[PDB]
């Protein structure tokens, strides 16, 4: 922090280069539709708890 | 009625000694009821005043001639051990502000007054608590009951002090024109 | 030397090597930081360690050279009103802005 | 000569209540040879050998057999009863180690065993290692008396000294033997496992192997130990509680909890200059460098050795250390003192040193000691 | 949903030890290769740990089971200590069983639909799980070494053929029964783990699935794949850690990693291989636990639904 | 009670402020542990209404 | 109060164990300049009391 | 910041920046730098040495051997009245 | 040593507030177009 | 609003009161002055050149 004057250095490798990492989380981006409807329907119950149960006749 | 809550069950030492002041300086509860309470409350305040006092001989003569305590004595420094019979005879206070008999006796007159005034004005004994100020206590609410009462029982009750008799003229509150309006305000 | 950023020539001047403050006798105490700021924990950049430590001057002492003596002389310029012009005026303007 | 004692307690003082001033001692006839004052119990060997332990005697310490109070002194039958002269004593925090003329080694006191039955060791053995005494016995056993340690002998050494709970003894060969507990490097073999039996220090004969550094003494209090070595250097190694170690090369990193293995001072303060010799306190590390140089480290002040500012034109002729305090007496017997060491000074004082009142004991002070909570004098 | 079990009828002590030890017997003979993989990869993994990086991070039960096959013994060679393996897990579910049955008696509520909480339930569990796996460790015991000979090398190994002869080797050659208690603790926390991971989640899940799609078949199927999973990832820790207790060798020499307790054996794991070393055969113990359960549950269900429809109990109590 | 100063006076922090520093330092150090023992009292006495009854 | 009074304090040990050389260790007694704190205090917060 | 100190306190006013358990400030909470010689007009000394002179005049007709001298004032004032055995309380007047 | 595990595990803590550090300064408290876009994205 | 007014105002009164002089000494040498000159509540501020 308040060590390092405010510069960049002439050297080329100080370039923040990018480079792939752990690809765990990239399955839930693959999986993410599935999560988020399911978070916006079932987890929330929405429209309502009956909807999406299977539907019985009244007795 | 031992499983009856009763209207106060929640209520705090200071909001209950908040209550009986209200009460008393309304005139509620007439000064025939007070010097009970009011003994009860000295006793309270001269025991947790005098406590330490009478305990710390106690402490010396019994406690600290253990065998604990001689090896914190001989063994630490004098400033550790000085620490360690603050700590005890500060702990040995606590407790008795916690458990005091004398404390207990207090509560259960307080209680016995608040029975007075619920079978006086029924229910609406609820009626005399509100937001007490913060940092106000029972022990002051408690002087302050007994400051009203030597004003109304002293020599000054009617030229420097309210008398404790009311004069409120009499009429009838279903008819009698009220100073607030229920949703509107007036003029 | 610093091998990402540095060269074959940063070589640090030592402190003893740095020039010294002649410019005046009178000391700076701005550098040390007042106890008020220290207690209050504010940040100074006047009296930060690292723009204290400066490359090729040393900053001036915080206390007077000891060549000054601030013993008392004799008078030169002496108008007392002025405290009591002042006083006036700043009451004045006081009370009006209220 | 005679004895002289203060500190904030009088646990091992030799009497029943504790006095800051220091206090007269006359009970041995102006006889006293060698103290050693440790936390709790003081042990004294007069002229012809005779040992005085005093003090707490728990664990059995004070080679009476009991666990109580002993604050008066009183002779240690087990050595008394057979005229056999003790050379050297050294006192812990519940233990004592004595060693004769003969080169006979005894220990009796505190070895680690179970206070009760009933604790959490279950737990305790999974994180921590076993605990363990300064006893060379072998197993986690007090001894209520004193008793030889097995395959042990010190003649001619060239020092010995223990701990709170761990001792060393280095010979004339340079050869350092290290018993107790070696948690955090207080022994400095570089292993945290107690040693129940004395075991020879493989980094200490490693040095001397490699470079040819020889021990020149070893001194530890606490969980702290100091090795001056034959080059004019200190190595520290222990727990760091107050920064006694003085390693820390900055002031504000707070790395320096412990050294392992044996880490030499620092020495930017005196660049050059060679230890003539040391002292360690409870918390804190005292020497005198050849340029008659007091320079010290703990307190909580000081995590890198710094010199004290008293003055140099005397030659320091000893030095003294203890918990928070600390003392160095000149040739012309004038004590400077940091901190309350004496308990009592004049109104000579410097910027940061005072000096005690020379009035506090009748003679010239031969000898300063006491590193736990006590101090003591030895004045003919 | 303190009030929402339905413990109309509850099976007699016979009853259930004889159902339980028979489904038990069906479910490990028909799951034992699996947990013989797993504990044949542990081995080959102890010690080293996982060295390789991403979706190769582990160990391939595939690949251990296709090494083991190749060694010539066929199928065959996937059932060595199943004999042990079946006598030491049929003492445990008979002294747990009794446990739990006995307790649960003596403090049911008194309501046929009220039930103990998952709390007290996985108390109790925990309990009788620990106290049988105390009593019947020695069969884990030999069941691991002899699954763990062909692992390791032959003049490490114990050549035990058979329970009774490994066990009386243990005694004698090593010393003393107290030999034969090895590993006790860690079997006794690996058996309280598992008991105490495994009725929870699944009620969790079984619950929140029914009230979002309602009542469906795949409910129950569902909530075990989630109550298998989750007493995986909490057991398997204990169990790598149980089964390099057993493997240890009593000869210090013959151990590549010798160990001195639980906490010595977690700490050896720990600095020799990082904290996913714990979980070794991962996918080979879930597979394990979720086959056993789902079969065992299946039976017990249908047997049970036999027993009320005889008995007389209504759809809806049933 | 630190580095071994016995005396309020051979502080820094009194030599600046004084008496009314050493006050304030007071006053903040009663009131945190009067927060921490009434803290300590309410979590005591959950736990004997909750773990106990 | 300040008869015997050494005239370092910690943070002039602290001082004498850094590369700070624009501090200097104190070396005057601080009767002369004592409770200066109060006044820088007073000097900080002046034109805040209003 | 943690178990390991890459930045150096010496050059940071405040180590409190981000959190840390390695680190810690120099000037520590009750140190206050603070110059040991103010900017303020010192008492005129004009008649301080005649004070002096008679002060130790007078109390030398008493203490022969006391050693006061006008040009020890420098060293004398260091002192205290018990060291120089001199009881001032009787003389003041 | 005696607590070589726990060396790991501080040395595992080191890691992971480093990680937090830089995550933050690169992902959270950065100006970086391209990181702004893809966040945006 | 009426805190900054306030504190604006009280500084800016002393920052123009802080130009006149009230009071002039030299030293005892005449190497140096010390100023007496007006402080925000109007009394007397020192200061050396
Ligand atoms: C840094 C950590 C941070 C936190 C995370 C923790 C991570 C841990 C792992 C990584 C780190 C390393 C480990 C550190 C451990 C530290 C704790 C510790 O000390 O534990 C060691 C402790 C013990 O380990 P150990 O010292 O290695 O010893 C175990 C050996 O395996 C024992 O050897 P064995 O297996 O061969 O056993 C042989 C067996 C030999 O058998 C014997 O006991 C022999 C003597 C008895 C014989 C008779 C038995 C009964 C039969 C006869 C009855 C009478 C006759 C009846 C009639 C006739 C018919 C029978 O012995 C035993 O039974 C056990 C040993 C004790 C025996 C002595 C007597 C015990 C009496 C009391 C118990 C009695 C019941 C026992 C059985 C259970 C009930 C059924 O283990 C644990 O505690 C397990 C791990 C921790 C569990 C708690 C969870 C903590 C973390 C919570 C989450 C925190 C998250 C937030 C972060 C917090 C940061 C602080
Ligand atoms: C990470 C991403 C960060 C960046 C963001 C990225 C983007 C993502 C953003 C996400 C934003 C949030 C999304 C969700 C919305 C927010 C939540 C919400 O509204 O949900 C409704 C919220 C969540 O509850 P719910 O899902 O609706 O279900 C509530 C029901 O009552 C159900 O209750 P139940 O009694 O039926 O529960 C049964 C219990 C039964 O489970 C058992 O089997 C427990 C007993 C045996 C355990 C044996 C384990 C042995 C392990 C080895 C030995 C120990 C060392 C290892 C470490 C563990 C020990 C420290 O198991 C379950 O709870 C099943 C579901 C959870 C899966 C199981 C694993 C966790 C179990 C809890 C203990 C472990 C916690 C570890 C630390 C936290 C990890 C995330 O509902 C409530 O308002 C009630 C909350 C009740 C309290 C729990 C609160 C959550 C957990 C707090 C921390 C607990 C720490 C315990 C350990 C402490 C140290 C000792
Ligand atoms: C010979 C004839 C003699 C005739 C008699 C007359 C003549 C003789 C002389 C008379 C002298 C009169 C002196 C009057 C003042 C003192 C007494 C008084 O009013 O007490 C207040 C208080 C008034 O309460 P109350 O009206 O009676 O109501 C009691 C009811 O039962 C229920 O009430 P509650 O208990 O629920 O309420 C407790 C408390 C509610 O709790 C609180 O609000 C307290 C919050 C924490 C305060 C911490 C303050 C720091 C000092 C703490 C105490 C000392 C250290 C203790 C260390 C303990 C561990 C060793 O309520 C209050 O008292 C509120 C007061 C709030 C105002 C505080 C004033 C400022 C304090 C900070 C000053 C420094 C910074 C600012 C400076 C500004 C300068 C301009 O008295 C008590 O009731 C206290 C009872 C005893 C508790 C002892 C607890 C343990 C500590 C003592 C043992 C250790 C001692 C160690 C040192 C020993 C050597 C010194
Ligand atoms: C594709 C599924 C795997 C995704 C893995 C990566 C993402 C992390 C996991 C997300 C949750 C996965 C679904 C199961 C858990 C849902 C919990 C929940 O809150 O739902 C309650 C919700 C409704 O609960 P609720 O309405 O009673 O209350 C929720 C909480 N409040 C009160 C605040 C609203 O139920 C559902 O949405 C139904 C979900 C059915 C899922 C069926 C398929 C999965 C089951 C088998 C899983 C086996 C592997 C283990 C899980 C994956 C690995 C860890
Ligand atoms: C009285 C006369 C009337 C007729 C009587 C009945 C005739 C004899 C029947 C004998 C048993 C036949 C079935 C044996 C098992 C399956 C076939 C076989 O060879 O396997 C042996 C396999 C062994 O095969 P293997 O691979 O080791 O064979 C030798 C391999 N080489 C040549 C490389 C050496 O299993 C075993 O023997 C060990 C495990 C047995 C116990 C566990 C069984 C688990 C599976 C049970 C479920 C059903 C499995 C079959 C599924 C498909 C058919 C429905
Ligand atoms: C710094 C480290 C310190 C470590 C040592 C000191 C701390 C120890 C802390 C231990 C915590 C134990 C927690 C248990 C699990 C509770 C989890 C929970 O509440 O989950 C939610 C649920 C709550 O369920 P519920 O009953 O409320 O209902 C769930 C359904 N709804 C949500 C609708 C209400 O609890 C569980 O599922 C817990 C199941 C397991 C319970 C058994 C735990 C183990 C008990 C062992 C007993 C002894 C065995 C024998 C020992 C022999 C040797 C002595
Ligand atoms: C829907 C929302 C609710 C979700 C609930 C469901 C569960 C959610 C679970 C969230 C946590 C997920 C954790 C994933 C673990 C990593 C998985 C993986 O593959 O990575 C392995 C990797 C590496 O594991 P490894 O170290 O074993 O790698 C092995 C390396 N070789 C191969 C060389 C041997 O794990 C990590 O890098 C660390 C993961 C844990 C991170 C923990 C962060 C928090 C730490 C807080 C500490 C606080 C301490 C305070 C005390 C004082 C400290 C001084
Ligand atoms: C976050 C707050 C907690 C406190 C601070 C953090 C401290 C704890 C940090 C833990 C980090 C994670 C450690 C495990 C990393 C495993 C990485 C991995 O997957 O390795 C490859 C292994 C390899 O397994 P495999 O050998 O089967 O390989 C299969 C894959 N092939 C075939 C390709 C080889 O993969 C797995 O096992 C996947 C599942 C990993 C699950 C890890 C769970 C860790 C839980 C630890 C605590 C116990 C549970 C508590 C909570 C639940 C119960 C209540
Ligand atoms: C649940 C309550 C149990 C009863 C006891 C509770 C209080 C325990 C207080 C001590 C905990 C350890 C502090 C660190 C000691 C140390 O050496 O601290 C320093 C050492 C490391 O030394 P280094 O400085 O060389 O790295 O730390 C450890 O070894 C930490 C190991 C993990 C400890 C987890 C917490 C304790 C687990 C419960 C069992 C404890 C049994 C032993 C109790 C004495």
């Amino acid at each position: 922090e308040s060590e390092d004057l405010d510069f960049q250095c002439e050297s080329f490798k100080s370039q923040h280069f990018r480079k792939k990492g752990p690809i765990s989380q990239y399955l839930i981006l693959g999986l993410l539709p599935i999560l988020y409807f399911g978070t916006e329907f079932f987890y929330n119950h929405y429209p309502d708890e009956d909807y999406w149960r299977v539907a019985h006749p009244p007795p | 009625n031992n499983l009856r809550l009763k209207p106060w069950f929640h209520w705090t030492d200071e909001e209950r000694s908040h209550a009986i002041f209200s009460a008393y300086e309304k005139r509620i509860l007439k000064s025939e009821d007070l010097p009970s309470f009011l003994r009860a409350n000295r006793i309270n305040n001269v025991s947790t005043w005098v406590f330490p006092l009478i305990a710390l001989p106690l402490f010396n003569q019994s406690i600290f001639k253990l065998g604990f305590a001689q090896r914190i004595l001989l063994t630490r420094p004098a400033i550790e051990w000085h620490c360690f019979k603050i700590a005890t005879v500060a702990a040995s206070w606590l407790a008795w502000l916690n458990f005091s008999p004398f404390y207990r006796k207090l509560e259960n007159e307080k209680e016995y007054l608040l029975d007075t005034l619920e079978s006086r004005i029924g229910i609406n004994v609820l009626d005399l608590n509100d937001a007490l100020p913060r940092w106000t206590t029972s022990q002051e609410y408690n002087r302050r009951t007994q400051q009203l009462y030597n004003q109304r029982n002293g020599f000054f009750a009617g030229l420097l002090y309210p008398q404790e008799e009311s004069s409120r003229p009499l009429v009838d509150i279903a008819s009698f024109p009220k100073n607030l309006h229920k949703e509107k305000l007036t003029k | 030397f610093h091998h990402d950023k540095g060269y074959k020539y940063d070589v640090t001047t030592p402190y003893d090597q740095r020039y010294n403050y002649v410019a005046d006798r009178l000391g700076h105490p701005e550098i040390l930081g007042n106890p008020f700021e220290r207690l209050m924990r504010l940040e100074g950049d006047i009296y930060h360690p690292n723009y204290l430590d400066q490359p090729f001057v040393k900053v001036p002492n915080a206390n007077p050279n000891a060549s000054l003596n601030f013993e008392e002389g004799e008078v030169l310029y002496e108008n007392t009103r002025l405290l009591e012009w002042a006083k006036f005026w700043n009451y004045s303007v006081v009370v009006g802005y209220l | 000569g005679n004895l002289y004692t203060w500190g904030q307690y009088a646990s091992g003082t030799g009497f029943e209540t504790a006095s800051a001033v220091p206090r007269k001692v006359d009970y041995f006839s102006g006889n006293v040879s060698k103290v050693a004052m440790g936390p709790y119990h003081t042990a004294v060997i007069t002229n012809d050998g005779s040992l005085y332990t005093f003090g707490w005697g728990q664990n059995g310490a004070l080679g009476n057999g009991a666990k109580e109070f002993q604050l008066s002194p009183s002779p240690v039958s087990f050595f008394n009863d057979k005229k056999l002269k003790v050379k050297d004593v050294v006192v812990g925090e519940s233990y004592t180690i004595a060693v004769t003329e003969n080169g006979e080694v005894y220990s009796w006191g505190y070895g680690g065993e179970p206070s009760s039955k009933i604790n959490l060791d279950f737990f305790r053995n999974a994180i921590l290692p076993q605990r363990c005494g300064a006893l060379g016995s072998g197993d986690n056993k007090n001894r209520l008396t004193p008793q030889q340690i097995a395959n042990l002998k010190a003649d001619g050494y060239k020092n010995i000294s223990g701990g709170d709970n761990f001792a060393t003894l280095v010979n004339q060969s340079g050869e350092v033997i290290n018993w107790g507990t070696g948690l955090f490097g207080s022994l400095g073999n570089g292993s945290d496992y107690p040693l129940f039996t004395p075991e020879v220090n493989a980094y200490f004969k490693h040095l001397k192997e490699h470079e040819g550094l020889t021990v020149q003494s070893i001194k530890s209090a606490g969980h702290f130990s100091a090795a001056l070595l034959s080059n004019g250097k200190l190595y520290t190694f222990g727990v760091n509680t107050q920064g006694q170690l003085g390693i820390r090369e900055n002031l504000g990193h707070n790395t320096d909890q412990n050294a392992r293995l044996p880490t030499p001072v620092v020495d930017r303060h005196f660049v050059g200059q060679k230890v003539v010799d040391f002292e360690v306190g409870e918390n804190t590390l005292v020497f005198l460098t050849d340029k008659n140089e007091v320079f010290f480290s703990g307190l909580e002040l000081a995590y890198q050795p710094i010199r004290w500012e008293i003055p140099t034109d005397k030659k320091i002729v000893k030095l003294a250390a203890s918990k928070d305090t600390f003392a160095a007496v000149t040739e012309t017997g004038k004590i400077y003192q940091f901190n309350e060491f004496v308990g009592v000074s004049t109104n000579e004082v410097g910027n940061d040193y005072n000096v005690a009142d020379s009035k506090a004991f009748e003679g010239k002070v031969v000898d300063l000691g006491g590193s736990y909570g006590i101090r003591f004098a030895i004045v003919n | 949903m303190n009030y929402s079990y339905k413990r109309y009828w509850e099976p007699s002590t016979a009853e259930v030890i004889g159902l339980s030890l028979s489904v038990n017997t069906i479910s490990a003979a028909l799951t034992y290769p699996i947990e013989f993989v797993k504990v044949r990869s542990q081995i080959r993994t102890e010690g080293v740990g996982i060295r390789s990086k991403n979706l190769y991070m582990g160990i391939n039960p595939n690949k251990v089971f296709r090494e083991i096959h190749a060694t010539g013994n066929g199928l065959r060679g996937f059932y060595q200590g199943f004999e042990s393996h079946l006598i030491g897990r049929l003492s445990y579910l008979f002294i747990r069983n009794l446990t739990y049955k006995i307790i649960y008696d003596r403090t049911k509520p008194v309501k046929a639909h009220n039930d103990l909480s998952h709390r007290e339930k996985g108390v109790i569990a925990g309990f009788a799980g620990g106290l049988a796996a105390f009593l019947t460790s020695p069969a884990d015991l030999v069941n691991t070494r002899t699954i763990a000979e062909g692992g390791k090398p032959k003049e490490w190994r114990w050549g035990y053929k058979g329970l009774m002869d490994g066990i009386n080797k243990i005694a004698a050659t090593e010393g003393g029964n107290a030999a034969l208690f090895r590993g006790s603790y860690a079997n006794v926390l690996r058996a309280v783990i598992l008991n105490i991971s495994l009725t929870g989640p699944f009620d969790y899940l079984n619950e929140k699935i029914w009230i979002t799609f309602g009542d469906m078949t795949w409910n129950k199927y569902a909530a075990l794949l989630w109550a298998s999973f989750w007493g995986s990832v909490a057991t398997l820790p204990f169990d790598n850690i149980r089964t390099r207790l057993y493997a240890q060798n009593a000869d210090p020499t013959k151990n590549r990693l010798t160990y001195s307790g639980w906490a010595d054996a977690a700490k050896k794991l720990i600095q020799h291989e990082g904290i996913s070393g714990f979980y070794v055969g991962f996918y080979a113990f879930y597979i394990r636990t979720f086959l056993y359960a789902w079969t065992t549950v299946f039976i017990t269900d249908k047997i049970t639904s036999d027993w009320k429809r005889k008995a007389g109990l209504k759809e809806w109590q049933i | 009670g630190s580095h071994g100063i016995t005396k309020i006076s051979q502080t820094q922090f009194f030599h600046q402020f004084g008496p009314l520093g050493t006050l304030g330092a007071v006053g903040f150090y009663g009131l945190t542990a009067y927060l921490y023992y009434k803290t300590t009292i309410f979590t005591v006495k959950k736990f004997y209404s909750h773990c106990i009854l | 109060l300040y008869l015997k009074s050494t005239n370092y304090n910690r943070f002039d040990y602290r001082l004498k164990q850094t590369d700070w050389g624009f501090y200097i260790n104190n070396n005057s007694n601080y009767i002369q300049n004592i409770f200066s704190g109060l006044k820088y205090i007073w000097r900080g917060l002046r034109f805040w009391i209003i | 910041c943690i178990y390991q100190a890459y930045q150096n306190p010496l050059r940071h006013i405040n180590t409190g920046h981000n959190p840390n358990n390695v680190y810690e400030d120099i000037v520590m909470l009750g140190d206050y730098p603070v110059q040991n010689r103010t900017h303020d007009k010192v008492i005129s000394q004009t008649y301080v040495p005649a004070i002096a002179n008679i002060a130790f005049t007078h109390l030398s007709k008493k203490y022969p051997q006391a050693g006061l001298k006008v040009d020890q004032l420098n060293t004398l004032k260091e002192k205290t009245w018990n060291d120089l055995g001199v009881n001032i309380e009787h003389e003041k007047q | 040593n005696y607590f070589y595990y726990l060396d790991r595990i501080k040395k595992l803590f080191t890691y992971l507030n480093d990680l937090r550090k830089h995550i933050l300064k690169k992902y959270v408290y950065t100006i970086n177009h391209k990181r702004i876009a893809i966040n945006y994205l | 609003v009426a805190i900054y007014a306030t504190y604006i105002a009280l500084s800016y009164i002393n920052n123009i009161w802080k130009d006149y002089v009230v009071r002039a000494q030299f030293s005892k040498d005449k190497e140096l002055l010390f100023v007496t000159r007006v402080s925000p509540f109007g009394t007397t501020e020192e200061e050396v050149y």
